[PDB]
């Protein structure tokens, strides 16, 4: 028997095997198991809402029409060249969740097929997808980002063809690394969503839920000691003699605009969005402390046309750092 | 067998050809098409765009595909069987750029009932343009709209119609990024005449106002922060001169340079923006200030009963701009949030 | 039977070729095109470039496309079959980038008429390419140009020719978002000559002037108010040195701020713009005021009829400024909205 | 005759002539002659280093089995689909890090047979070419970028390419480049790239390009050159008079320190230092040094005798610093328009 | 005899050679030796963390099914479109994200077939590769980017791929970088990944480069030094000068928090903190605690018997300072430069 024999008489045109029609048709729908290999993750812009993975997306079912011969005994794989994966039949499989995708393509396309003794037949393909996942910026230094993706089928209604996870590890990723996040390799939390179409009928969907917790590493430097710094520079006027009544307030001065400038500038990087992040908690409260000690030297100005502005000057700062402390320890229990 | 069956239905040996519409130079074919918007967003005002994720769904009706080997009616075909078969043409009007989605398959859906009636959904990804109008920026409504026409044949071969019920769907759960959807949606006919015939056309329409949280807490905010301040250097005493100065250099400054961050990110165009006015008006008292800080100043050194003057004039103006500010404030929202929109 | 004659027409059984011009090695075969802007905008000075959205319509006469089956003439074809038809070339002379629009199928018209004439109209997408003159940039009026031109043929074979009645039409309900359409557009043949041969070639103008209208608001309302400004300092009496040099800094951080943004908003270029002369004017105003004011507190300061002369040059400033920026803001106007 | 026939005979079905193996296999190499055409040419950027052009590529060879003599004309023009059944030299460019084809409502692509044999093939393209570039004199640089066809299939025994003998590479009349100058002269050398697998011949061209001073003079040097006359005028005034120095330092110091933050930004990062950075900086010590001499003058007037002092050596500073900076000048534009 | 024949022959419709069968099937493994040529280099972006590529790729083995008699010459030279006609091994580039072929007036290919069955194929291409790096001292950091080859069809049962003897890795002649350096050296491993669907050969090249601090210097470290300089001049100036002191430590401040501010704009995020991080935040902080020493002798003078304190603090402050700083400036710089980072 010629070598070539062997995948020209199990499925060609000259043999009946027509790729136009799922295994077991009108009888028992068709399983597929789909087990998703994470090879890169990251580019998480955050600004179009979006990251960008890469994977060796795998599925494997059963297809009675496509037997070994019998005294074929050339062990169960049976590697076929990539080039003939368009002669068989194939599942359809799009992600819901998606704004663009595309295959891989150098030098050979990037498909590995096998069929093995019983008929059972695995596809692999190394795709490149874009999910989206809508962000939640409620607190957003210190958030927990849960981004998932949803596989589905198009063609074929829940009475053909069916979505299974694989038994046992079907998420795997070997050391991913990202710039800003952390992903846990244990929370990857899945179940099936079997969406329901008005007007076609239902249709199977398996997602996965991965979960990214930002760490406040970069943010803590370059948004709290700045801002900390400006606002002890803040108060340090309130040592100075009130007599001079021209250096004063350029300090004040300058801490507010130094913070409405952060605050304008640190605004740039997130999307647009309706609630109030904690990020601009924080700016707005800093502001107001600079605005209220400029509007406690102007009282003391104001007091002064100088025992009672002694006594003012003194009593603010006293108050100041305890109310200060009540309000940073306050913020910071509430956003732990 | 099956595979007999559908040579007979549209194969090799059916006869079939989709090369010619059903019901060749008679009646015209109608086809009932309705969509299901999948994603929304990117609602963009410098390029005056925004983009869906739409099922676009076609139905008709063709004599040549009626069976009857099989007892049961509704039977689903393969994707890829769409290229052996008559379908309408329908391109988008009003798009700047669409195309497929083709992951691991043609996203094709194929439906043949007995009687001959064919259902055809398609995954797309749809860029299309809605110009708009920016009189009043921060709390503007806009009116997006979706064209659906026929180019190959014209209203004597192709009729488009909408479906009775449910003509547009939209998934449960969908959130905009900074828009709002609203509950209706209209249905029109735009019936478009060319000289080379009179074409079919079928129209839509959402409904999306702005939510100004995002520009309420990054603009106005702010301003009034630094028009406080400016208004701090009343109180102080005219004697120290160069600490009122300084406010008086640093607040424009600040107000100058925020108004042109907050106008530089849009698009240009002929009309005055609410915007525009909010910040001119928050300039002008700046400067207002400033002036009176002026006057307050040259009227002290002219030179005993002058100082009363002074003081006098820097009491009224204290208690004087607040008012006007906050008389300002309250024209400006009262006119642009109840009879100019939303009326 | 309808497939029948299709084949017959131009199938395979029909024994006609598209790889044949018709009449071939004789009298040229002329095409009269005309379009249908359906779109326009994104006109960017950076790049120079501009797109449009045509509905672009081609029409010729060839003998082996006659038939006489069907009584009716207006004869509808698919899409499709514009694959197994002679098409003459025709390619776009300038432009950066043009696609095709296919979505749920091809974009494409045809029509075979009793007497053999064809119409075929496409869908396309252009990015053309028109250099712009910015000597006048805030009133300036452009002229952008859409060529088209064959490639394969000479003008031995094929020749294009505008369509006499409405040769352009423009969509109803079409905006720009900052310029004008003009109600005429200039046509113009260009014949192009190459080394290879003579090549047809055929040329459309587009008038476009820009509004003013935002750049007003935007820079010439704020310069005005500025350079007004600046002269308050004069009526202020000399002595007063905090409230003339409050009035002072201001007003030229601003002028500085505005020119670096005006200057920043557009594309590099030789010359001087207008927008370049009134900025450098105004800017030289406000210095000329902070000069005035440096000259009499140094004058002042001569330490006796002394503040006379300081009282008398502030007068002459203050009377004479307002005249001078009158006269060059009147010399301006009038220059560059009529002898321009 | 009918002419489908005839081009059935000639390179078709019928005729035995293969596109998959080139003229004369494996004897004397098949010589190419090839010319371009510069359609469109701009779009120079430091901050990548690439620059893209519109090319009207030729080729010219001659083979054998394309002889014909059924037709007695000499110039026979063929459709462009039919290029894909004759053979083409292999022709890839070396330093390109994008190209396409164009491809509207048909491929661009033109094909003529002489008698004899010989075949012309012009194919338009676009190109995005890289060439770095050197700044050490930024605002006065001249580049060199250049352009690289080579072979890629075959080694040096089988093809050989150059340029065409008159007029090899012509522009078409009126293009202009939005920044720089084109010069008249083109260089036109060999590359003959050696590499592991063999001796791949190559084609060289080089475009002279010059940057223009017309922007940069007036946006950044005269701007600079009116705020240095704007320090000077502090020095004449008295020095009793305090507040017109102090207003005439501040002015000074914050428009040229707000000038001279731009102009580094849209450059990319070099290792080497610019003749902008240059003179920014000089410019900017040249003003911290007036206010520190100011100040300088401030503080000894701070300590009868002293007075006489500080007023020689006030006026000292002001007749020696115009001095220094037109020495400063005078040697900077000598050295980089002549030396460098 | 004719050529036409020959390859029809050997390879055509009367062949009987398919393309979907590797070479001695069912046998042992067939052994690929590549070797790559570098055209181009550059592009590295930190905020992408990426790098583009263009190299000659070519790929070295043999098949008995395409050996020749009837030629008497050994190398033979084929047209690119016959590639699609032969067998040719699957090889992707795992740590990709995105490449292309180059076609232009034709594919950008080669093929040459030896008479004993030794097959060359090289084929242009462009890559954008990815390669993490670490910048824990950025203006002075050596960054090494991976370029990995690796089979996806067939498993190390039937393919496996081996770098060349000699001259493994080529670079093009004056090859330059925008801003690095490119190492004579470049290292060549194996990496032999293992998935669950089998066992997979791979090949490994690394480059090693190491940034020029030219640029950086200029644009960061001399400022700062400007600014830490001018810093000390406020504790020679008189206490008398109240408002100047303020104002110029207040300006120092703002130069330093907007230079600060802008150094950190044009990086990628990274939770650890870099060199120029460390450089920033202590020249501010000199900075702020020269301000509040200022503030602290001023607060001294207000309160005989006292001036000559404040003018003792502050005479301490001026000399010990200045000090301090050239301290804190050797160690940092002799701790950045020679032992705790960089030198291999
Ligand atoms: C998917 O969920 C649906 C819920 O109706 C259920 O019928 C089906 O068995 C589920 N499949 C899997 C694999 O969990
Ligand atoms: C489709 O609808 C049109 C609407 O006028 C009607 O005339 C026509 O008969 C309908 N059906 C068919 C099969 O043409
Ligand atoms: C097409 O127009 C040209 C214009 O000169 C004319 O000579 C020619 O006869 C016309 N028609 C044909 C069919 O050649
Ligand atoms: C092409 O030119 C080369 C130049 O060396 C010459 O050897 C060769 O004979 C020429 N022509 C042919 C058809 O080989
Ligand atoms: C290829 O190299 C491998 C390396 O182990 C060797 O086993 C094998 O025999 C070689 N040749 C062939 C034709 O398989």
């Amino acid at each position: 028997v010629p070598a070539n024999s062997t995948s020209n008489i199990l499925n060609r045109l000259l043999v009946s095997y027509d790729p136009r029609i799922r295994p077991n048709f009108k009888g028992i729908p068709v399983d597929v198991v789909v087990n998703i290999f994470i090879n890169s993750f990251g580019s998480i812009q955050e600004t179009t809402m979006d990251y960008r993975v890469n994977i060796f997306l795998r599925q494997k079912w059963n297809d009675p029409r496509l037997k070994l011969p019998s005294d074929f005994r050339g062990s169960d794989a049976l590697t076929v060249d990539p080039t003939m994966y368009k002669c068989l039949w194939k599942p359809d499989l799009f992600f819901a969740n998606e704004k663009s995708a595309n295959f891989h393509d150098v030098t050979q396309e990037n498909i590995l097929l096998f069929i093995f003794r019983d008929g059972d037949v695995l596809v692999s393909m190394r795709l490149s997808i874009t999910l989206s996942c809508p962000l939640d910026l409620t607190l957003f230094p210190m958030d927990t980002q849960r981004c998932k993706m949803q596989l589905e089928s198009f063609g074929y209604t829940t009475d053909d063809l069916r979505f299974i996870w694989q038994s046992g590890d079907p998420v795997q990723l070997e050391k991913i690394a990202l710039p800003q996040f952390d992903i846990k390799k244990e929370d990857i939390e899945y179940g099936n969503c079997t969406k329901y179409y008005k007007g076609t009928g239902y249709y199977t969907c398996v997602e996965v839920i991965f979960t990214l917790r930002r760490q406040v590493g970069f943010y803590m430097m370059g948004v709290y000691a700045p801002t900390l710094l400006i606002v002890v520079l803040s108060w340090l006027s309130f040592w100075i003699n009130p007599d001079a009544s021209a250096a004063r307030v350029p300090l004040g001065i300058f801490s507010v605009l130094s913070l409405a400038s952060e605050c304008t500038t640190l605004a740039a990087e997130l999307p647009k969005v309706s609630y109030v992040k904690a990020l601009d908690v924080w700016l707005i409260a800093c502001l107001l402390f600079g605005f209220a000690s400029l509007v406690e030297y102007a009282v003391v100005q104001v007091m002064l046309n100088p025992t009672a502005a002694k006594r003012i000057d003194l009593y603010a700062r006293a108050l100041f750092p305890f109310c200060f402390l009540f309000f940073n320890v306050i913020y910071w229990s509430i956003y732990l | 067998s099956p595979s007999d069956f559908l040579d007979k239905l549209m194969g090799r040996t059916s006869g079939y050809d989709a090369r010619i519409r059903p019901n060749f130079k008679g009646p015209p074919v109608n086809v009932t098409c309705n969509i299901f918007i999948n994603s929304f967003g990117s609602i963009a005002e410098t390029t005056m765009d925004y983009r869906v994720n739409i099922f676009l769904r076609q139905k008709w009706n063709d004599p040549r595909l009626a069976y009857s080997e099989y007892p049961d009616d509704s039977l689903d075909l393969d994707p890829s069987m769409l290229d052996s078969i008559w379908k309408p043409d329908l391109f988008f009007a009003n798009e700047k750029g669409a195309n497929f989605h083709e992951v691991t398959t043609d996203n094709k859906l194929l439906r043949i009932f007995k009687n001959g009636n064919v259902l055809y959904s398609i995954r797309l990804t749809l860029t299309l343009s809605c110009p708009m109008d920016l009189k009043n920026f921060p709390m503007d409504v806009q009116t997006c709209i979706m064209q659906l026409e026929s180019f190959g044949y014209t209203m004597n071969d192709l009729i488009f119609e909408w479906q009775d019920e449910a003509p547009v769907q939209v998934a449960e759960g969908l959130t905009l990024p900074q828009f709002l959807l609203k509950e209706e949606k209209d249905l029109r006919y735009c019936t478009k005449h060319y000289n080379t015939g009179k074409f079919t056309c079928i129209e839509v329409r959402f409904h999306l106002e702005r939510q100004m949280g995002y520009y309420l807490i990054q603009m106005y905010i702010p301003s009034l922060l630094i028009v406080i301040l400016s208004w701090v250097s009343f109180w102080i005493n005219m004697d120290a001169a160069p600490a009122r100065v300084a406010l008086g250099i640093t607040t424009v400054l600040t107000m100058t340079t925020q108004s042109s961050g907050s106008r530089a990110s849009l698009p240009k165009v002929s009309y005055v923006k609410a915007i525009d006015i909010w910040m001119a008006v928050c300039l002008l008292f700046v400067f207002s200030a400033l002036l009176e800080y002026a006057a307050v100043n040259f009227v002290s050194r002219q030179h005993k009963v002058f100082i009363d003057r002074a003081k006098k004039i820097d009491t009224i103006s204290r208690a004087c701009f607040p008012l006007a500010f906050l008389i300002f404030n309250i024209f400006y929202w009262v006119i642009y949030k109840i009879l100019r929109h939303e009326d």
